[PDB]
């Protein structure tokens, strides 16, 4: 398996431990990861579909276009990423008016999308392709601990081109971290938003951090000692979020905040420094501590 | 003759001529060979119309018609009719469709859809040059009917029939007929005891002298025509003896089996020796060979020994004359909507496992308990539109009686219990009957029964408790509410029953976009269906309430009686032959029909092909098939359609 | 220029699933022109290569569904002859795309409406068959 | 008390056309299949602590309400796409919103943290560019101390600018090119 | 006619056809029931056959004596919108 | 948001139970017959220029909200009787 590492924003430039990690970890399940030189923001579907949905498109077929010229599918780590290029790519496929404006756009800079990449959530790859035995034969350590999953919307959605399964009731990410050792607990929403996307975070903060703060409590409360998530954007929001949410609501839980890549590499026999565990701005050695 | 043709383009009022320039068509077709006559009206099937066409046959002494108008399985009887009037054969006439097929789909391009109608007409004078003469087949017709299914539908029309001195089958696939009305508990909207007023009719059917009663028996095969149908019924094995069994079930008790009780939904455990229901017809006890385990426990307890293994289904051979599909409905599965909870939360249930609840002869002894904890809920919420009006599910359609039965069982409940709290969860409360509306006032003002406009987005369970969240918009206040309640009911719709598609192979019937079986017509004709001699009633037909299906059960024993009583019909001579100096006994033919009508035979010392006019229904395979074109099938010829393929591109 | 679509559709199911279109006001496009026959399997050969040398740009054919055949087993013969056909039709330099075929009831008007569709633009995408002209000389 | 002359008689087919051909005609038409049952509303995790209504913004647009795109309310969609899961008449309400969106920063009814958001993935080819904590942070973990994106490639960063300009979204924004600011 | 959209002319004129010529039905138009006796299967009825005032058997209903009435009468087919003449038929397909 | 805890299912019955024996049992009952049509609203004067909105206050009672029995809205009504005559549930 060879595939086009699209790296997005929020992972590169502020939680580059994460991409230590997803390296690694898919490393040792046995892909070779190549690199899309200058790929640029997906760009954020929430956020830039909001503005104007033509942008959203044009700049998303773009950095479609670097992978096929590379002549190799796309594989991410963040549903942002995902759902953007993934429904960049569907709509492009399928609208042929879309497809024509597009290319029209794309023509300016000698490129022209022509269908041929396919976007992967390595979540999704790791459960289709990879298979979930081959996560289990390689843990290092066990990590038997209780893990709030948190699935984040554009995963799974819209079912009706992701074409994953349910969206209201999905297994892929807890037999995931379940092969860990782990137990994933059941909690109240679980499949609710985290609050920040759709430019809300940006534009209405504490919007986006009752929300957060929501989906934490009903964590705990089920006896969580920490979140796994498949977004950078979670990860940010629900780690730089409890900093926040104590200097502006009050409440304070120390709560650990993992990306998956972390979490499996944990399982791996990995050091907590390359993970840039440190880079939390909540500790995560409480968790430490219990594994 | 050389072919003279009267062309007739209709407007249908403006469904037509709103689109295609019908003027300009008559035009057209009026420089069309052979075309004498050419006229466009309002509504050619109206009096003026027909009056008009048979006016020109005589006048200009046509010998073609073609009527550019609707589909022909709508009309194309009513102007074979019109034009045989005027001594013109009936298949010397053409049909053009250009409703359903061009104005209806086309109305945006006005300009092609007029020259698509011109094409299509032209077609149609190709092919009609070429027509022949045929003669109708009259075929005598079975004095008996067959009815497939024993609900209150199928039971009302077989006692119609048999009242009016029919001889009549009655089939049913359970153990006892009944249908789901012998499930209810009570009957919107008067609350009558559905089974008690049921009753009467299922003993009526099992002791009438003019109907036969097949129970636990399944129709396996439809062979032949309207009026000379030729059906076989498997008398499944119950493995006890009709005439040595009591009924009084003292065999369950000797059984390590326990079964899912389908009439029960499921909710109560049945042993593999049972009995549907008390008031079953008839009663007589059953054993389920698919969950036997053949240990014979419960022979070494029979006493009459009426227990036998070696018991084998008996397949009967019946000629009936017409059949009438009355095989109801299931209930919709409403685990696909994930974000309501049901076969996940213990305290989510369907309507129909309500019903079985709140009835006395129910498992629970007609006690609506939490299938959690088993205590009396005292918050209730119904929860409407689920599996209907939902495209995420597939089913589009309104299941018509889930307004009124949740209403329903809201006041039985309160009855029972004056001090629960009910919420009913609608978008539109559809009472639209007679005493509807008035049942619907009542629920509110004298039941003081709650409802709440906005459908519910999801159900949470607290799984401390048990109990369940329901989450909606109030839209009458634009406020999102989150209600907690001891019980959750689904108000799930209709969907056709399992065997639905068993059936529909069987008699060769089509089905609607609801998955519901069609009538040829929804105004036209009811409760026929395209396929003469077979019949619909009830909620098979679509959903609907129970005057629904009575009403459609007699309507249906009025339009299959219709050829009973005639005791002739006419079938169409649409049907292969074989040109005996052509034939060459090549055997292809003979094994591409699947009624066997085309069979090898020596003529004149030598080996030709000969198909038996009665055992064709004409679907022309063979024709197709045949390498020496010695096979044709009359009124779709080879050369017939060959013209027709020319008329879209040129005239002849 | 606008494709010359011909169609065949048995009088059962198929031809129920274009009344249903009708009655819905399913729109598609008007290239097609539909002849009606009772079974799929009167559908052979001969007909399709027939309307190919009248001028058909594209040829559509429709009936039951497999196993509900209102005569049982019309289609499945059908079905045989209209795979050899496919590559028939492009030993004689006929783009196996101007054929198509399709299983439609009588209940799926939204169906029989969308490979209206997708037909069209197929053929639309092709151009016009140039068979007749070549014939022609 | 609302008018005829406070209605917008072409406000829905404004918004549709405004999604055409993106996300799709279809898709932004299904606005016109909504029955008003408030499934939507009732999912809305941002409804349940806001005045926002997911179904009176599908109302009001049905209406011809044009107050929609000056609401803020629009804007506190998270774009979930669990009423999208939802709804029964096949709405894809998200993409609505979204469209309405469009029209609501046409309108200059952009908020300044968004206008911002756009800006950087203008100027430096990211939403969220990098840091020189991203540098020495990366430097920490062992990976290259810059990532292999746009943002260290003005070849690519050429492209976007280039495809803005012919999108016009650098003049939705309102950003000027030499001093590289909003106006 | 709802929801298949048909004109109402479709579907009832055929049946209006069928029914005036059927051999085992007698038609009284323009009549009315005006008094019934007895009981089941033994029903005695009295029906007034209202005078039209035009031969049937030899009117031809082309509508040429429309054409030359000189009164206006409110046309209750159309709901007193449309205005006929004394002498009428309700509507074109009557 | 709106919870079963800020509910008072009883509201209706305390309303009616009020009502009894003045102005009547089946005069104040009739408030469980409403449908929710809205012909009531559209017919007040006071709606006309206020947040006031009839048919709300007679929802508000069904399901419950006893911040009714504090709200401003119901000392806007002037009892001119117009819903009164119009109601098509014969509410009173
Ligand atoms: C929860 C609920 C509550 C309802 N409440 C009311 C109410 O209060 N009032 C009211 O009027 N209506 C009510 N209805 C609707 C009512 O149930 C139907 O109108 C009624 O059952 C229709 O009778 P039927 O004979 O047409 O179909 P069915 O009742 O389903 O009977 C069909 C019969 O055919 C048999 N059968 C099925 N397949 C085959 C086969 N292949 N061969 C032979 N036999 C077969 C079945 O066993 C069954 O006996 C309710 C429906 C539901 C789901
Ligand atoms: C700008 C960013 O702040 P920082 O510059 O990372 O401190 C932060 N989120 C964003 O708006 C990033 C844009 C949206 C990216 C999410 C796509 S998954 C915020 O404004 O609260
Ligand atoms: S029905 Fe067929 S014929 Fe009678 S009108 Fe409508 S279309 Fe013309
Ligand atoms: S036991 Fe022997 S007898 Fe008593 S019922 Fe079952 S079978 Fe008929
Ligand atoms: S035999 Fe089959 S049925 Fe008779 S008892 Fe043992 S199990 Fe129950
Ligand atoms: S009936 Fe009342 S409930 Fe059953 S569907 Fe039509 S509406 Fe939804
Ligand atoms: S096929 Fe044509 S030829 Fe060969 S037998 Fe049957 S008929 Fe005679
Ligand atoms: S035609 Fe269809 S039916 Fe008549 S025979 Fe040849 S096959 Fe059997
Ligand atoms: S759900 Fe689909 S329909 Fe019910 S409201 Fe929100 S949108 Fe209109
Ligand atoms: S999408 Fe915007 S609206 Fe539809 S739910 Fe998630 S948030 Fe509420
Ligand atoms: S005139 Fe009026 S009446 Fe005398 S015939 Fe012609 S129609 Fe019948
Ligand atoms: S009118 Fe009578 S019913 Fe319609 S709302 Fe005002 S009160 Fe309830
Ligand atoms: S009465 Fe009180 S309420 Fe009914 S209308 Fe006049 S004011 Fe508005
Ligand atoms: O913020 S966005 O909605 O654009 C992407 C969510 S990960
Ligand atoms: S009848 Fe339609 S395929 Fe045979
Ligand atoms: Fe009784």
């Amino acid at each position: 398996m060879k595939y086009a590492f699209f790296l997005g924003c929020i992972m590169p430039n502020r939680y580059a431990g994460v991409e230590a990690a997803t390296r690694t970890v898919m490393e040792k399940l046995g892909v070779e990861l190549v690199d899309m030189t200058g790929a640029s923001c997906c760009p954020a579907p929430g956020v830039f579909g909001s503005f104007d949905q033509k942008t959203w498109l044009t700049l998303a077929a773009r950095n479609l276009c670097i992978a096929e010229e590379m002549g190799v599918d796309i594989v991410t780590v963040c549903n942002g990423c995902y759902g953007s290029l993934f429904e960049a790519a569907h709509l492009l496929h399928d609208n042929k008016e879309a497809l024509n404006f597009v290319n029209e756009k794309l023509d300016k800079v000698g490129k022209e999308y022509k269908g041929n990449v396919k976007v992967r959530h390595f979540a999704e790859l790791i459960y289709n392709d990879i298979g979930v035995d081959k996560i289990a034969e390689k843990v290092e350590r066990p990590l038997n601990i209780n893990v709030g999953v948190h699935y984040g919307c554009h995963f799974l959605k819209p079912t009706d081109v992701k074409h994953l399964g349910s969206a209201e009731r999905p297994v892929m990410l807890d037999e995931i971290v379940e092969a860990t050792g782990a137990k994933s607990v059941p909690y109240a929403d679980k499949m609710m938003c985290c609050g920040a996307g759709g430019g809300v975070r940006a534009r209405e903060l504490e919007l986006s951090l009752d929300m957060t703060n929501e989906k934490i409590e009903n964590m705990i409360k089920a006896g969580a000692d920490c979140t796994v998530n498949v977004c950078p954007f979670c990860h940010l929001q629900f780690d730089r979020g409890q900093i926040e949410i104590k200097e502006k609501f009050g409440k304070e839980y120390n709560f650990p905040v993992l990306h998956l890549s972390q979490l499996l590499g944990l399982a791996m026999g990995m050091d907590p420094k390359d993970l840039a565990l440190s880079v939390h701005q909540i500790s995560v050695d409480p968790l430490l501590k219990k594994i | 003759e050389e072919p003279r043709i009267g062309v007739y383009v209709c407007h249908c009022g403006v469904n037509i001529g709103g689109t295609v320039d019908c003027p300009d068509v008559t035009e057209f077709a009026k420089t069309l060979k052979n075309v004498v006559v050419a006229r466009d009206y309002k509504y050619m099937c109206a009096d003026p119309g027909q009056e008009m066409i048979k006016k020109d046959i005589k006048e200009h002494n046509l010998n073609r018609v073609v009527v550019a108008a609707c589909s022909p399985r709508l009309h194309e009887p009513t102007f074979r009719r019109c034009v045989a009037e005027a001594g013109l054969n009936p298949f010397l006439f053409e049909f053009a469709n250009i409703r359903e097929h061009c104005s209806w789909v086309h109305m945006h391009e006005k300009e092609k859809a007029t020259e698509k109608a011109k094409d299509l007409v032209r077609m149609a004078v190709a092919k009609a040059r070429l027509l022949e003469p045929l003669e109708f087949i009259k075929v005598g017709v079975t004095q008996r009917a067959l009815v497939i299914g024993g609900g209150v539908a199928g039971i009302q029309t077989a006692l119609d029939l048999g009242d009016m001195g029919f001889e009549t089958i009655l089939v049913e696939k359970t153990p006892s007929v009944g249908g789901r009305m012998a499930q209810l508990d009570k009957t919107f909207p008067t609350n009558d005891c559905s089974i008690c007023i049921l009753a009467p009719k299922m003993v009526d059917v099992a002791k009438h002298p003019n109907v036969k009663l097949y129970a636990y028996s399944e129709v396996v095969d439809v062979q032949g025509y309207v009026g000379n149908f030729k059906v076989k019924i498997m008398k499944k094995a119950r493995y006890i003896d009709e005439t040595k069994c009591t009924g009084c079930g003292q065999c369950s008790e000797v059984c390590p089996i326990d079964v899912p009780n389908e009439f029960d939904m499921g909710i109560g455990m049945r042993k593999a020796i049972y009995k549907p229901f008390p008031q079953a017809v008839p009663a007589k006890y059953t054993i389920d060979k698919e969950h036997c385990i053949e240990c014979g426990l419960c022979a070494k307890v029979c006493g009459p020994n009426a227990i036998d293994f070696d018991q084998e289904p008996e397949i009967i051979e019946a000629e009936v004359g017409t059949i009438i599909c009355a095989i109801g409905y299931d209930a919709f599965d409403p685990t696909v909507r994930e974000e309501y909870g049901y076969g996940v939360y213990d305290n989510v249930v369907t309507a129909l496992e309500l019903e079985r609840m709140i009835n006395a002869s129910g498992p629970t002894g007609g006690k609506v308990i939490r299938l959690s904890d088993g205590q009396k809920p005292k918050r209730i919420a119904f929860i409407q539109c689920v599996g209907s009006r939902d495209a995420k599910v597939g089913n589009k359609y309104c299941s018509n009686v889930c307004c009124m039965y949740a209403m329903k069982n809201s006041q039985l409940i309160k009855e029972k219990s004056p001090d629960t709290e009910i919420d009913i969860y609608y978008m539109d409360i559809r009472a639209f009957s007679k005493g509807y509306e008035e049942f619907y006032e009542r629920s509110a003002k004298q039941y003081g029964i709650k409802f709440m406009r906005g459908r519910p987005s999801q159900v949470i369970e607290d799984p401390e408790t048990g109990n369940l969240v329901v989450r909606a918009e109030d839209t009458l206040l634009g406020e999102i509410l989150e209600k907690e309640y001891d019980l959750v009911v689904l108000s799930v719709g209709m969907v056709p029953t399992k065997s639905a598609d068993e059936v529909q192979k069987i008699l060769g019937i089509s089905r609607t976009p609801d998955q519901f079986f069609m009538e040829a017509h929804p105004k036209l004709r009811p409760v026929d269906t395209a396929t003469d001699g077979v019949y619909l009633a009830g909620a098979c037909q679509g959903p609907k309430d129970i005057p629904a299906s009575v009403a459609q059960g007699s309507a249906a024993a009025s339009r299959a009686a219709i050829p009973l009583a005639k005791g002739e019909v006419e079938v169409e001579p649409i049907i292969a032959s074989v040109d005996a100096e052509i034939c060459g006994g090549c055997g292809v033919c003979v094994k591409q029909c699947p009624y066997g009508a085309p069979r090898l035979v020596e003529k004149d010392g030598k080996v030709v092909a000969e198909v038996i006019s009665a055992l064709c229904k004409g679907c022309g395979t063979c024709p197709a098939g045949c390498p020496s074109g010695a096979l044709e099938q009359d009124h779709f010829k080879t050369i017939q359609l060959f013209k027709q393929i020319e008329g879209m591109f040129r005239d002849t | 220029w606008e494709p010359k679509i011909i169609g065949f559709c048995c009088n059962w199911c198929t031809y129920g699933g274009a009344d249903t279109a009708g009655v819905g006001r399913m729109q598609y496009p008007p290239s097609i022109r539909i002849i009606r026959v009772m079974c799929s399997g009167r559908i052979e050969p001969s007909l399709i290569l027939k309307a190919f040398k009248e001028g058909a740009d594209g040829v559509f054919v429709g009936g039951c569904h497999l196993g509900d055949c209102h005569y049982d087993s019309g289609n499945y013969k059908w079905q045989r002859r209209v795979m050899m056909l496919y590559e028939l039709l492009e030993e004689l330099g006929i783009e196996k795309e101007r054929l198509n075929h399709e299983w439609i009831s009588a209940s799926e008007g939204e169906k029989f409406q969308n490979t209206m569709k997708d037909f069209y633009n197929k053929i639309e995408a092709l151009g016009p068959c140039k068979l007749k002209e070549e014939l022609d000389k | 008390m609302i008018y005829s002359s406070d209605l917008n008689k072409n406000l829905a087919s404004q918004i549709i056309e405004a999604g055409t051909p993106i996300p799709g005609d279809d898709v932004v038409s299904s606005l016109k299949a909504c029955y008003q049952c408030g499934t939507c509303t009732g999912s809305c995790p941002s409804g349940r602590r806001t005045s926002y209504r997911t179904r009176k913004v599908i109302r009001k647009a049905l209406l011809g309400m044009d107050d929609v795109l000056d609401s803020d309310d629009i804007w506190k969609c998270t774009t979930c796409y669990t009423c999208y899961e939802r709804c029964p008449r096949d709405v894809k309400v998200t993409e609505i919103i979204k469209t309405i969106r469009n029209l609501a920063a046409q309108k200059g009814n952009m908020a300044k943290a968004h206008k911002m958001t756009a800006m950087y993935v203008l100027k430096y080819g990211h939403a969220v560019p990098a840091n020189k904590n991203t540098a020495e942070l990366r430097k920490s973990i062992g990976l290259s101390e810059k990532a292999p994106i746009a943002q260290f490639s003005e070849k690519d960063l050429n492209e976007m600018n280039t495809l803005i300009k012919e999108l016009g979204f650098d003049e939705l924004i309102g950003f000027d090119w030499e001093k590289g600011a909003l106006k």
